[PDB]
């Protein structure tokens, strides 16, 4: 029986850049 | 996709190209994408493309990854959590052993 | 986080830090997070942060966990279900 | 294969939310 | 959750208690739940609880399940698909070998 | 390398019953 | 279904009947479905049924597949990425 | 363990939708 577990998290980081035209 | 300061990836154990969930505390939106590394010490959290419809500059978010493992191991599993304040300053601790008073 | 009374986690076979899905019967919202244990006997179901945009105090929700297993095992598998009423009073059957 | 299924492990059915905080950092 | 005539589960290889995705053709909503068996020949597709916010009686939906397997096997994998018309009448075929003309 | 594949589907079934008060 | 020119599937390492995520750059919608092959050289990206509520002809989308693997493998893994412009003209780099 | 990761296998980046049909039973 295989469980899905939280591996890790970044808690309450702030978005510094956002744009529809950035790649990725 | 979402670029993240490598120092933050290191602390959370999140890998380049790993599936991540992003939970936007500011607007309540929740979405899944994959992680890319930003330059170490940049303190960047960048959202690109379609995901830019779900978060804006200044929004507070939680970024998480999940792994699978058998139940026996999962019972004692410990996640890698990094906490932040202000301008993406990672909190200790990890406190220094008291050597001064 | 979604903090959940440890007794409830035990009854449903849900582990601390396990991925969970929350389906809000009251408002129809559906989201996924992870479980953390609250004190045994507290009867707490607590939503924090981003998840607080999806549920409010008083909302009725279903909290589920999913596991993977081979087909043969899956065909005889019996889920661990706890049924609630009242002041988050738990029963074995509905 | 072997082909692996995703199955309901367990659930809390119709529990009531007791606490909800946008600002609880926890 | 979502109850489904066992005959339909048999044709699609979907198991009781298996995770399913439901894609609502009528309203565009998409959600995930788990399957329960309804009586064989009932032709029932029932939605319960929270999911009832996402589908109404008469909506046309697609119900799918997914499995994992290694890449080598996945290259030749064949899904189990059942097609429907009208009042949840399952289409053949599977045509009978022609014995009459 | 493990792939996620469509196992099966019911194509264009009609919902026959729906209610917030049903169990499951 | 999401039917996709087989050449595009080959370049991205996506299999027929594999689960895919579609992220719509144009409208921000995000959904998950499965891939079916369209004729090689057709340059088709076709959305059908329910998924047609989430994308329209002309929309720019990202189509992704995810696999699972152990941590060590994951740490050196290189995704198969095909970049598009114009009349769904494919390149190896951006 | 072993602990298993979910990784981007591949993607088609900025492809354009060519066909969209609610009624295509396919």
């Amino acid at each position: 029986m295989i469980r899905t577990m939280l591996q890790g998290k970044l808690h309450r980081v702030k978005v510094t850049h956002a744009d529809l035209h950035y790649e990725g | 996709s979402c670029a993240i300061d490598q120092d933050f990836l290191d602390a959370a154990g999140i890998l380049e190209n790993e599936a991540i969930d992003i939970w936007n505390v500011t607007n309540g939106k929740r979405f899944s994408t994959y992680a890319i590394a930003a330059e170490r010490g940049s303190r960047i959290i960048s959202v690109a493309g379609a995901a830019a419809h779900c978060a804006s500059v200044g929004d507070i978010v939680i970024i998480a990854s999940f792994v699978t493992m058998p139940d026996e191991e999962a019972r004692t599993w410990r996640p890698n959590v990094a906490y932040f304040e202000g301008d993406n300053e990672m909190k200790r601790t990890a406190k220094a052993i008291p050597v001064q008073v």
